[PDB]
RNA sequence: AGGAGUGGAGCCUGCGGCUUAAUUUGACUCAACACGGGAAACCUCACCCGGCCCGGACACGGACAGGAUUGACAGAUUGAUA
RNA sequence: AGCGUGUGCCUACCCUACGCCGGCAGGCGCGGGUAACCCGUUGAACCCCAUUCGUGAUGGGGAUCGGGGAUUGCAAUUAUUCCCCAUGAACGAGGAAUUCCCAGUAAGUGCGGGUCAUAAGCUUGCGUUGAUUAAGUCCCUGCCCUUUGUACACACCGCCCGU
């Protein structure tokens, strides 16, 4: 119904493209189970995304100061 | 800005030497029982590089100048 | 490390010509546009710059990034002795002081 | 002569291609007007190039 | 069932076109280096990676190496190739399947060694 | 007498340390704490890791013209031109 | 409207007017500007609305987690550059302690330089709206002066007594 592949959130990615956006958390499952893959490899950026340190640019100097551990 | 204690890797280095020559014997053979020249003289076709350069001893192969021409015998 | 006797004679000329030749130590700029053409790169301004240092024919002075050397009396005759030139060779000229 | 060494990584876009026109410095340099000074030297030269302190 | 996938792209149908296909149409990114273009000569490169995979057991992964460069992915014949984990000069022995070869950074392991911490105060205040 | 920041939420420079390859080079106040114009991707940090050198002028003094090779191409590099 | 910057020989390393390519970062051309010659009559902040928010945790809001982007220039890695697509932490004037504020002042915002290969929450200037408040005082914090005391003069971080 004419709505152009740039304006929606599951774009071609890693494994295979996904296609399809359908209600509630059924891709938001899809868009979890890729970060879940990204820390099981044991990746630098994996690992910073398990440890909860942000990864896309966003710096650490007062982040995890209320309730950490 | 003082020594680092770096003196036990690489017991003073030695400059980058491989011989030292002083005359050039086994190269010149020129006894053919007549005394005439004997060369091996190859070129690449250029203007900068010609027959006067010499030329390393192999069992086969021909370096010649800087162009690093390859031509083998397979 | 083979500092070419051809560049070397190049560079004494220049320096007998007017007193004063381009001088930088910057290593960013292999040859500069008045020091290309003729094989001059940085290390070659280093040499001749200490050795003179040590000989003391001319006398240095940095400013501005930049090198001068005095051209003295017995530079012109250690210049002239050293590179065998005739003897009515020296920089002389008079007009616009 | 070190040639085949060093050239390893172009240096055109960062504050080392930049230096105090002076005394070789890389900190603090004012690139306004041409200038490539220092404020060390700036203020050094500040009368002589033609600046003046007046407001 | 199904075959390996790659970014959508299968593996056959990696294999199947030209290099320089291969980072004209592959995903986003990482190709913008090589589309101005990575410097010619690289045989040295390429003939280390001969030797080590000579050196290399057979029926078996090649061995670590010491490259500090980021790598870039070509038919799935021989990307795979194991590349150590920079430490500080050593090189891990990480399983590092094919699907991360080539992407940021050549560590795969920690950077920094983290300083034993204690409570809130003393060690955080003078 | 009024107009605003915090022990009220995310971001920017400096201390008690980097047992990794690593800040040490300023301040117990105004008059240190978005300051060294300090927004280092690498280049500026030599700081930290085989970080090409003789490229440590000394003609010191001497054998010798070879006194010597700061080059690239291979188990002469598991780090394209180390 | 205001300050004002801009065609560079260490270097394509500028401001860019106009049409083409796309919702998009960006590329193409002719170029205008070495500047009261062009950007530029420098068409943002704002005032309007005979249609749409309504006391949420949210269209008052940001890692709106993750994927689509890329610059005639070494590779954007806890990636300081980036145009697109919901969720969410949190906040009901911020109990102590208090910066700084004399009229185009405080406050309300945007722009231009230094930053700069792209890079402003910083900083340095600039216009852009216009105030109930003050014509006073030593209450606090200081600082200065006078008188006064001193056994201090290295000058109270002084000197000095006794066990």
């Amino acid at each position: 119904y004419k709505i152009p592949d740039w304006f929606l959130n599951r774009q071609k990615d890693v494994k295979d493209g996904k296609y399809s956006q359908v209600l509630a958390n059924g891709l938001d499952n899809k868009l979890r189970e890729d970060l879940e893959r990204l820390k099981k490899i044991r990746a630098h950026r994996g690992l910073r995304h398990f440890w909860g340190l942000r990864v896309r640019g966003q710096h650490t100097k007062t982040t995890g100061r209320r309730g950490r551990t | 800005k003082k020594r680092k204690k770096k003196s036990y890797t690489t017991p003073k280095k030695n400059k980058h030497k491989r011989k030292k020559v002083k005359l050039a014997v086994l190269k010149y053979y020129k006894v053919d029982e007549n005394g005439k020249i004997s060369r091996l003289r190859r070129e690449c076709p250029s203007d900068e590089c010609g027959a006067g350069v010499f030329m390393a001893s192999h069992f086969d192969r021909h370096y010649c100048g800087k162009c690093c021409l390859t031509y083998c015998f397979n | 490390m083979l500092m070419p006797k051809k560049n070397r004679i190049a560079i004494y000329e220049l320096l007998f010509k007017e007193g004063v030749m381009v001088a930088k130590k910057d290593v960013h700029m292999p040859k500069h546009p008045e020091l290309a053409d003729k094989n001059v790169p940085n290390l070659h301004v280093m040499k001749a710059m200490q050795s003179l240092k040590s000989r003391g024919y001319v006398k240095e002075q940095f400013a501005w990034r930049h090198f001068y050397w005095y051209l003295t009396n017995e530079g012109i005759q250690y210049l002239r002795d050293y590179l065998h030139l005739p003897p009515e060779i020296v920089p002389a000229t008079l007009r616009r002081s | 002569g070190h040639q085949q060494l060093y050239w390893s990584h172009p240096r055109k876009f960062g504050q080392g291609s930049r230096s105090c026109r002076v005394c070789s410095n890389r900190h603090g340099l004012i690139r306004k007007y041409g200038l490539n000074m220092c404020r060390q030297c700036f203020r050094q030269y500040a009368k002589d190039i033609g600046f003046i302190k007046l407001d | 069932f199904r075959k390996f996938t790659y970014r959508g792209v299968d593996l056959d149908q990696l294999l199947d076109m030209s290099y320089e296909q291969l980072m004209q149409l592959y995903s986003a990114r990482q190709r913008r280096r090589l589309n101005r273009g990575l410097r010619r000569k690289q045989h040295s490169l390429l003939k280390r990676l001969r030797k080590a995979k000579k050196e290399a057991p057979p029926m078996e992964k090649p061995e670590v190496v010491k490259t500090h460069l980021r790598d870039m992915i070509i038919l799935p014949e021989m990307v795979g190739s194991m590349v150590g984990v920079y430490n500080g000069k050593t090189f891990n022995q990480v399983e590092i399947k094919p699907e991360m070869i080539g992407h940021y950074l050549g560590e795969f392991s920690i950077t920094y060694k983290p300083v034993k911490h204690g409570r809130p105060g003393i060690g955080a205040t003078h």
